């Protein structure tokens, strides 16, 4: 007799993965957070003196 | 240099101090202080394990210095084994006051 | 002095189901209250005080 | 000072620095070993049906992993004794700066010749001039002679602090009515930071520390203006 | 009958129970704090603008999970419910003097709650060192309210180290020695005697800060011939020890843990166990100036205080090989209990072998007031005693209320609390390396990244506890009630029944000499 | 301790007790699973007599599950020492728990 | 089969591979043909069939070791479950960033940022490894 | 461990409301003194 | 003499559930709320 | 029909401890290997080949016409 | 040591108070002589405003704030000097 | 004249982190023989070392206040 | 009915009181040394006392005149007596470890030296070696008191414990009196500091000691101790050689060594 996992495991398993990984990414890339990432190979030098 | 004035135990103890020191005196334990001495545990020869109800736990040390001990209770009926050491032992129920 | 020990022994074994803190009589139980009054009003009155220090008085 | 995503050590400044960079790497090699046969053995003990419960015997075992682990630390100590030891050994200091601690900025005295003494304070952010560091940057820098055995001294006049400048391998608490030691060299010129590292209340975290290292007669002529 | 029951007790297991209630509640308040604490720190500038406040925070943070949460959990909850009953006993030999440890700490928590209100809070660091803590840098009240909370937390586990040692020592079975007594006993006896030699060096020191702020004592004040290192001694003389005490009866649980999941009748190398806490106990007062290594101290006894507290990881490495050797061969039960008492063993490595990095004085100089600290004592002492006791909680939680858990949930939650742990501290090895100071309220740019992962792990963690007090609600709610337990044959706390009796060993065990 | 042929030895003994009880057959079996090992067949032969005389079928089934469980992943353990029992099986009517139908999950 | 919790204190019935022989049969009472049953167990066991093979080893057990040992989906609920919580932790996470933190320091914007890294170039942060050691002062680029 | 069925079934659905129930206890009060912390600073 | 058994070992009822989620509510949520409002009434005061 | 040979039976647990004990002691001396490549001997030669020929007053001077001192112009 | 006596037969309530009123009361009464004689005033010291002594960074919570709990006028001077 | 001072060399007697003792030696030393000097009918620059090296050590508020206190009579060091 | 020898307490009010008393007492210092009022104080001095008077009184019940105190409850009230004075003798290491630091490294602001400049030490042959002589000599009583009540004796037991009793009243007023008259203070820096909290504390433990003996006193006039069984007085007098080597240790250290 399927017990609760047989029948809503792979659903949950699906889209709770689904789920995580969307709105981690969202969170991380669009909502203005500064991750302050190393300059090296990404900024150029400006003069400031 | 001296004189008396001052009670003894004989005279003033009461309540469960008095009990345990007139059983003593008996040569009895009715308050668990001693230690059972072990029989050799066979069939023929279990441990008598005093009760005054129908069960009681038993704690077997199987082997001297084992430092794991071994419980479970002990029901009034035919003698029960240590589930480790096979070591019997048999319940005696009843009384403690008259 | 003579030895009344057996007397108060008999007076605290009575079989009356009171618990040793209120076994000696009617003058347990008005201690009992006036400690536990002094103890809870006291309580109160450092709430109130801890409310008052909380605030600048300015 | 630190750059973004540094993961380990600030590059070292002063051969004692870089002395503890070499240390530190053969600390956590051992560190990395350990955890890692730690976390092996583990998953090692968890991934078989095969079983035995009964009593076993531990002395024997016991000799392993106690002889093993004392000969470890042993291999941890001797290069870690030696540090110790090498830092705290003589080297005359051709010149000493006093610091003293405040809430919150801290005073540098030089004293051995005129008598030079200023105060340090942190830039307010929204005075940095651009291409500054926010809450690293000072008024007054502490101008020291490159190349150069310094004694530094510290202490507090009013409650403890503690003054650091990582990239030397420096720290060293500043308690009032005591005067501590350190020693100070920098094989380099350069700008050098640390922060204030023992609680002392609201702006513990805006009192820092920067370090001038210039050739000699470039230090002697910035004391003689200073005065 | 309620207030005789509950204000009145005189027994163990409800009095244990009062101790797991107080301490759950003392947690959300701790809990809290940290999210105070990295909320602040989660993006760079400041959020409560006042860093005075920042610091009575961090304080608060960490007198209550030390206090009011570890210490009555581990030693008032698991102790006074577990430990007559492993051994067979009726009560503690105090059990009335019992109950005063406890309602001792309702006050104490009030007062520390008062400190923070008054004034400004304590922003002192939960080391209190002088002059910060003295009368011209904090003055007024909160210092004072402090001083008195730890007082009365002093007085409640002194007055309980007297009761656990009496009970442990004279109330087993007459035919039971004390290598008879299982590692979780043998742990509580431990933390005990170190309580009841630490805390009244603590008392003392913290009695000459209360002089030094209101009666014109000078025991730190220079000005007077005083010493603020002095307080640093007298408050480590204590504090080390008191780390000790806050893990030893974390891993008594995780050994019954390891043994019981693995389906064995004894852990591995018993008396090796004991002699592992007995030396532990004996070289925890050995070595507290290692927390002194940048006071300015002389080279010997820095050589001294390295040596002396590298010594100790030899005790502390058998105890966790040793529960590698009980797992080895055992027929491995994955409960949830067995989850968070494997997480606690790599957890305490991990923060045990950072705590090795520390021991080097010379790399402390550098890392030392940084958060490499931070990340060390919250792997091994916070994350480590955290996951003991949800090991020891889950556990145990059938016998204390004869109700289940659902597992799933359980292993869910532990999953979560896993990740959020990590994800929060391990980023602050790498912010303590780079030089980032402890006790800061804001930090130089450079270390953004770190600080904002950090920030994020920790809600993580919020929403494991939010889960742990649902879970807790669905036991109570669906009221499934145990029948049977295995393994009773060595764990003696579990034979009279879920939940035991009120009264339990009214008859005692027997027991043979042979 | 002794070897693998006196230790077996010990074991056939127990399990050859003429009047063993029922109690006995348990503690033996519980006791014997606790050790690193696979039991040898003469061992597994003995107990499964002492099963006959004490009249219990299903203990004798049980007896070859946990044979085969003792064995782990070792997969090549258990069809050899049924392989070994087949003459006692047939002679004592004992169905294996395949024949059983007691190895479906 | 009824367990109650009144026998908590009296041996009990498990199913565990560590454990194949409990202290007492999972069934104890029996009707008559069960009974029947059990007297026929006395005799041959050869002559009983598999059906009554089944039913003896069903009264004495409640499953075998393949239904005791078997595995299961859970795992899918658990990792699911705890990827969804930690999925929801972000949106507190959003939440808090939108309504709770204001605008970070100036000195985060892309033109402090360039000055602030040519400054560090020119002061020379970390030139043995960390920082200035990845920029080429021939070049003036980035170490490719 | 063996146990009874519950006594007092909590179904998914009464699980969801106590978990709601429980995440708004946690998350409402503290939302709403953090909402507000610039009402704080100011004033 | 005292109530025993699953439910009745306890300071608080488990009668109802929902009840009980109440009081867990506020049991937890009140030690959860306690610090952001010290920190309110702390920058309130100045 | 052949019979199937006698498998060993005995100590398999120990067997299997024994074999991966020696492994897990392998990837601690090849990682060991690793580290001392990887991160230790590369930091000894980054510090060696940086000084070898590092000419401090023309560092001074670069950074003294960048405009970096106080002391310096 | 074995201090210079004898009797240890037995140690019981006769040879204690032997020893209470031949030995430890006698040098209770000797060593009352030996202070009700050395006793008598001595010379109060000229007051010298040690910043170390007198030490006040808080008032006391009694008097007028500036007074030690057992101040004696004739021997302990205030911050300013001893009292009229 | 023997002189050319940098700064206070190491001093065996005050070897370890702690140089409160030696800040404070140098400072009565100098004023116990400026003392000795100044009255028995000599001169003061006998007295040069100890002053520089008291100078170099010690806090300018410590060496302040240990001043104003010879000034009012409380300073606690016998000179 | 229990089977074993142990005490089963009564639900006792005792502990609550006794931690509210403790919230009074330190709620109440702190409104006197802040706020000016000792009115928490003088509430929580007076519950404390209450609370102790009757939890011991409720103690003195179970025992002399219920029975509970078999030799297996009188055992374990041994070792907590012995537990208790361990944990006062480390709070006073503590202070004498304050007394040390202070004394053998004597900071600038002292003088450099030990005693400070400014400070003239008590001669410790005059009423501190008085002191130290009334300390022992009761030490000699006790333990006379001690034979007596194990040999039955009734009046000399009395006695000799009166004589103890006034030795610590004795001890305590020379005490008051050298208070009043030492020429320095509690503020006169740490040799003040150290001087009164440590004898300070050991005044109070001198003052608990003796009210313990006179608890002890009137037990023994109402014949509560038995020649074989009277654990209050041995904790009493184990307390008391306590507070006599601490003295010893005092006199050695602060007035002697330190002067
Ligand atoms: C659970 C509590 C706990 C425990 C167990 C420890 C354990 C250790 N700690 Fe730590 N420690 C703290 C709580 C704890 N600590 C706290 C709270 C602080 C700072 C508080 C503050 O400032 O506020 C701290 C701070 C602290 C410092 C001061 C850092 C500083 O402030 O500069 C130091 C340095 O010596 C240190 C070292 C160690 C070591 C060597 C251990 C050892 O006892 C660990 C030994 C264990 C292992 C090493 C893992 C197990 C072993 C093996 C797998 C075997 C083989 C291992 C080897 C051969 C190395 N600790
Ligand atoms: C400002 C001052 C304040 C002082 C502070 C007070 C504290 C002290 C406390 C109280 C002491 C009181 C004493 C009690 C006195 C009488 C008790 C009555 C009992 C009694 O009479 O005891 C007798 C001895 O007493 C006796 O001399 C009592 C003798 C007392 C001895 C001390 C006096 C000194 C004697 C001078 C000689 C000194 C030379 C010594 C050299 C050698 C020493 C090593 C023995 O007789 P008994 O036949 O065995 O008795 C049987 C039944 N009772
Ligand atoms: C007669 C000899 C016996 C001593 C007892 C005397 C009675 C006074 C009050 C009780 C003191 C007992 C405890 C010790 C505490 C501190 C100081 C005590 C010693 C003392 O009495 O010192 C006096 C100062 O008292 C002051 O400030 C007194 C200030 C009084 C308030 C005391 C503050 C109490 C705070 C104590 C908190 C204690 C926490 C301990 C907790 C235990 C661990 C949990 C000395 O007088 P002075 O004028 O300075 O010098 C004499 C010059 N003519
Ligand atoms: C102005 C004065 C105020 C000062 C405040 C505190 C002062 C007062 C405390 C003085 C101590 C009084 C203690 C009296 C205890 C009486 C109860 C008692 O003595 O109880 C005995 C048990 O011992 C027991 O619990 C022994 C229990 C031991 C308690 C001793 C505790 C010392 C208390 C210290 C408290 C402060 C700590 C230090 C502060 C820095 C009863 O057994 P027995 O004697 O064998 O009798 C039975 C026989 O009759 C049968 O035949
Ligand atoms: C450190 C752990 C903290 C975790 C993060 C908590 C995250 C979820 C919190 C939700 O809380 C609330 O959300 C609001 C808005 O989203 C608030 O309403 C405010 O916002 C409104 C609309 O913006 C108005 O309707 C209101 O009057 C109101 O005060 C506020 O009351 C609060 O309870
Ligand atoms: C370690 N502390
Ligand atoms: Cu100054 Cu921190
Ligand atoms: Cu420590
Ligand atoms: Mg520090
Ligand atoms: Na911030
Ligand atoms: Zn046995």
């Amino acid at each position: 007799a399927p017990d609760f996992h047989d029948k809503y495991g792979n659903a949950v398993l699906a889209s709770g993965a689904t789920f995580c990984v969307a709105v981690w990414v969202y969170m991380a890339t669009q909502i203005g957070i500064e991750w302050n990432p190393s300059p090296v190979g990404r900024v150029t030098p400006k003069e400031w003196r | 240099a001296s004189g008396g004035g001052v009670p003894t135990d004989e005279e003033q103890a009461t309540g469960l101090e008095r009990e345990v020191m007139l059983a003593a005196r008996k040569g009895q334990d009715p308050y668990n202080i001693l230690a059972p001495k072990a029989t050799s545990g066979t069939k023929e020869d279990p441990n008598l394990v005093p009760s005054i109800t129908n069960k009681r736990i038993v704690g077997c040390i199987c082997e001297e210095d084992n430092s794991t001990v071994i419980w479970f209770w002990l029901h009034k009926g035919e003698a029960q084994r240590c589930p480790s050491c096979g070591t019997h032992y048999k319940l005696v129920p009843h009384q403690l006051a008259h | 002095f003579e030895n009344r020990v057996a007397e108060k022994q008999k007076l605290f074994q009575e079989d009356n189901g009171l618990p040793v803190h209120l076994k000696g009589g009617a003058t347990d139980n008005i201690l009992y209250r006036v400690t536990m009054t002094l103890c809870l009003g006291g309580t109160l009155y450092s709430l109130y005080c801890l409310g008052w220090a909380s605030f600048p008085h300015k | 000072m630190a750059y973004p995503m540094q993961l380990g050590f600030q590059d070292a400044t002063s051969p004692i620095m870089e002395e503890l960079l070499h240390f530190h790497d053969h600390t956590l090699m051992i560190v990395f070993l350990i955890s890692s046969l730690v976390l092996y053995i583990i998953s090692l003990m968890l991934t078989t049906k095969l079983t035995h419960t009964s009593t076993m015997d531990a002395q024997e075992v016991e000799t392993i992993w106690t002889i093993l682990p004392a000969i470890i630390l042993i291999l941890i100590a001797l290069p870690s004794l030696r540090i110790l030891y090498m830092m705290d050994e003589i080297n005359n200091p051709s010149l000493t700066v006093k610091t003293m601690g405040h809430q919150w900025y801290w005073s540098y005295e030089y004293t051995d010749y005129e008598d030079l003494s200023f105060d340090s304070y942190m830039i307010p952010t929204s005075e940095l001039k651009p291409g500054e560091l926010r809450l690293l940057e000072v008024d007054n820098r502490v101008v020291l002679p490159m190349e150069m055995t310094i004694r530094m001294l510290v202490s507090s006049e009013d409650v403890l602090h503690s003054w650091a400048v990582p990239s030397l391998g420096l720290k060293t608490d500043a308690i009032p009515g005591r005067l501590n030691q350190t020693t100070l060299m920098s094989s380099r010129p350069g700008l050098y930071y640390g922060q204030c590292s023992e609680i002392c209340g609201s702006n513990h975290s805006f009192m820092p520390i920067v370090l001038e290292l210039v050739p000699l007669k470039y230090f002697e002529k910035w004391s003689a203006s200073m005065l | 009958m309620f207030i005789n029951r509950w204000l009145f007790s005189t027994n163990h297991k409800d009095i244990g129970t009062l101790y797991l209630l107080f301490g759950a509640w003392a947690g959300m308040v701790g809990t809290a704090l940290s999210l105070l604490i990295r909320a602040e720190l989660g993006q760079p500038g400041t959020l409560l603008g006042d860093d005075q406040i920042y610091n009575v925070v961090v304080t608060a943070h960490a007198f209550v999970m030390i206090f009011f949460m570890v210490m009555p959990i581990m030693i008032g909850g698991f102790g006074n419910w577990l430990v007559p009953l492993m051994i067979g006993a009726p009560d503690m030999a105090f059990p009335r003097m019992n109950n005063m440890s406890f309602w001792l700490l309702p006050p104490s928590f009030l007062l520390l709650l008062a400190s923070s209100m008054v004034e400004a809070g304590a922003g002192t660091g939960w080391t209190v060192y002088p002059p910060l803590a003295g009368n011209l840098a904090h003055a007024g009240a909160s210092v004072d309210l402090t001083i008195f909370s730890l007082h009365l937390a002093g007085v409640s586990s002194i007055l309980g180290a007297i009761n656990f040692i009496t009970t442990i020592i004279n109330m087993k079975p007459p035919a039971m020695s004390q290598y008879q007594t299982p590692l979780f006993v043998w742990s509580v006896m431990i933390t005990a005697v170190l309580l009841l030699l630490s805390l009244p060096v603590l008392a003392a020191g913290i009695t000459m800060l209360l002089t030094d702020r209101n009666l014109n004592t000078t025991f730190f004040d220079p000005a007077g011939g005083g010493d603020p290192i002095l307080y640093q001694h007298l408050f480590w003389f204590f504090g080390h020890p008191e780390v000790y005490i806050l893990i030893l009866p974390g891993f008594g649980m995780i050994s019954h843990i390891v043994t019981y999941y693995s389906g064995k009748k004894e852990p591995f190398g018993y008396m090796g166990m004991v002699w592992a806490m007995m030396s532990i106990g004996f070289l925890g007062f050995i070595v507290w100036a290692h927390h002194m290594f940048t006071v300015g101290m002389d080279v010997d006894t820095r050589a001294y205080f390295t040596s002396a507290t590298m010594i100790i990881a030899i005790p502390t490495g058998v105890k966790v090989f040793s529960w590698l050797a009980t797992l080895h061969g055992g027929n491995i039960k994955w409960s949830p209990a067995m989850m968070w008492a494997l997480g606690f063993i790599f957890l305490f490595t991990v923060g045990g072998l950072t705590g090795i990095v520390l021991a080097n004085s010379s790399l402390d100089i550098v890392l030392h007031d940084t958060y490499y600290v931070v990340a060390h004592f919250h792997y091994v002492l916070s994350m480590g005693a955290v996951f003991a006791i949800m090991g020891g909680f889950v556990h145990w939680f059938p016998l204390f209320s004869g109700y289940t858990l659902n597992d799933t949930w359980a292993k869910i939650h532990f999953a979560i609390m896993f990740v959020g742990v990590n994800m929060t501290f391990f980023p602050q090895h790498f912010l303590g390396l780079s030089g980032m100071p402890r006790r800061y309220s804001d930090y130089p740019d450079a270390y953004t990244m770190w600080n904002t992962i950090s920030s994020m792990g920790s809600f993580i963690s919020l929403t494991a506890v939010m889960l742990m007090v649902f879970i807790i609600w669905e036991a109570f709610a669906s009221k499934r009630e145990v029948l049977t337990v295995d393994l009773t044959t060595t764990n003696l706390e579990w034979l009279n029944g879920c939940p035991p009796p009120y009264h339990t060993f009214e008859e005692p065990t027997y027991v043979n000499l042979k | 301790h002794e070897t693998d042929e006196e230790f077996d030895a010990r074991w056939v003994t127990y399990f050859n007790k003429p009047d063993i009880d029922a109690w006995e057959l348990r503690k033996g079996m519980n006791t014997l699973v606790g050790y690193d090992l696979v039991p040898e067949p003469k061992i597994i032969d003995a107990a499964l007599r002492a099963c006959r005389r004490l009249n219990d079928f299903a203990s004798a089934v049980r007896i070859l599950e946990v044979v085969k469980d003792k064995a782990g992943p070792h997969k090549e353990i258990y069809p050899y020492v049924i392989q070994e029992l087949r003459p006692t099986l047939n002679e004592l009517g004992i169905s294996t728990p395949e024949e059983l139908g007691l190895d479906k999950v | 089969s009824v367990v109650k919790s009144e026998d908590y204190a009296l041996p009990s019935y498990v199913d565990r591979r560590d454990y194949p022989l409990p202290d007492v049969a999972h069934v104890k009472n029996l009707s008559a043909s069960q009974k029947a049953l059990k007297e026929k167990e006395k005799a041959s066991w050869s002559s009983l069939s598999i059906d009554e093979k089944v039913e003896l080893y069903r009264l004495k057990f409640k499953e075998s070791f393949a239904e005791m040992n078997r595995s299961t989906n859970e795992w899918k609920t658990v990792v699911g479950a705890a990827m969804f919580f930690i999925g929801f932790t972000a949106l507190l996470l959003i939440w808090e960033k939108h309504y709770v933190y204001g605008p970070i320091p100036h000195t985060f914007e892309e033109e402090w940022v360039a000055k602030q890294t040519k400054r560090m170039l020119d002061m020379k942060v970390a030139p043995i490894q960390g920082f200035s050691a990845k920029w080429d002062y021939d070049k003036n680029e980035w170490k490719k | 461990i063996t146990a009874k069925p519950a006594k007092t079934p909590t179904s998914p659905k009464e699980q969801a409301i106590g978990l709601s129930v429980t995440f708004l206890s946690f998350l409402l009060p503290a939302g709403w003194v953090l909402y507000h912390l610039d009402n704080y600073k100011k004033s | 003499h005292y109530e025993e058994g699953p439910g009745k070992n306890i300071p608080f009822s488990v009668e109802n559930k929902w009840r009980l989620l109440a009081m867990m509510t506020l049991f937890f949520g009140s030690g959860f709320a306690a610090p952001f409002f010290i920190v309110r009434h702390q920058l309130l005061k100045k | 029909s052949t019979a199937l040979a006698k498998p060993q039976m005995r100590g398999l647990l120990a067997r299997r401890l024994r074999f991966h004990i020696v492994g897990a002691f392998m990837v601690s001396l090849g990682f060991a290997t690793f580290y001392k490549f990887a991160v230790a001997e590369k930091r000894k030669k980054a510090y060696a080949d940086f000084y070898r020929n590092y000419d401090s007053m023309k560092d001074f001077e670069e950074m003294r016409k960048a405009g970096i001192f106080q002391s310096a112009k | 040591a074995s201090a210079a006596k004898g009797d240890h037969g037995g140690t019981g309530a006769r040879t204690w108070r032997f020893l209470t009123f031949g030995l430890a009361l006698p040098s209770v009464a000797l060593c009352t002589l030996n202070s009700w004689l050395h006793s008598g005033h001595r010379e109060r010291p000229a007051f010298i405003p040690y910043h170390h002594l007198r030490i006040r960074t808080k008032p006391f919570s009694w008097g007028d704030g500036n007074h030690t709990f057992f101040h004696n006028p004739r021997v302990n001077p205030l911050p300013t000097g001893y009292e009229k | 004249k023997i002189k050319n001072y940098q700064t206070a060399p190491f001093d065996s007697r005050f070897p370890n982190q702690n140089q409160t003792r030696n800040c404070w030696q140098n400072y009565l030393d100098f004023h116990r023989c400026e003392k000795a000097m100044t009255a028995k009918g000599g001169d003061v620059s006998v007295c040069e070392w100890y002053r520089r090296v008291y100078k170099s050590l010690c806090p300018i508020s410590w060496v302040s206040t240990w001043d104003d206190r010879r000034a009012e009579g409380t300073f606690p060091g016998k000179i | 009915h229990q089977t074993h020898a142990y005490h089963m307490v009564n639900p006792s009010p005792w502990p609550l009181t006794g931690a509210l008393s403790a919230l009074l007492m330190t709620s109440g210092l702190t409104m006197w040394f802040h706020f000016n009022s000792m009115t928490l104080l003088m509430i929580g001095l007076t519950t404390n006392m209450l609370t102790m008077y009757q939890w011991w009184r409720d103690v003195i019940r179970e025992s002399t005149f219920q029975g509970h105190h078999t030799p297996a409850v009188q055992k374990g009230l041994r070792y907590g007596m012995i537990l208790f004075i361990i944990s006062e003798v480390l709070f006073f290491t503590g202070f004498f470890w304050a007394f040390y630091h202070s004394s053998l490294a004597p900071t600038p602001e002292l003088g450099g030296c030990w005693p400070p400049t400014g400070i003239h030490p008590l001669n410790p042959l005059e009423v501190p070696l008085l002191n130290t002589s009334v300390l022992l000599a009761s030490g000699v009583s006790i333990t006379w008191a001690h034979h007596s009540l194990m040999e039955g004796d009734r009046k000399h037991m009395l006695q000799a414990l009166f004589i103890t009793i006034t030795l610590g009243v004795y001890f305590t007023l020379l005490q008051a009196s050298e208070y009043y008259e030492a020429p320095f203070t509690i503020s006169d820096g740490v040799y003040g500091s150290t001087f009164f909290v440590a004898t300070g504390f050991h005044g109070l433990h001198v003052i608990i000691g003796s009210t313990f003996l006179i608890v002890c006193f009137f037990r023994q006039l109402k014949f509560h101790f038995t020649s074989n069984h009277h654990f209050g007085f041995e904790a009493a007098a184990w307390y008391w050689h306590f507070v006599d080597v601490v003295w010893l240790f005092l006199y050695v250290s602060i007035y002697w060594w330190g002067s």
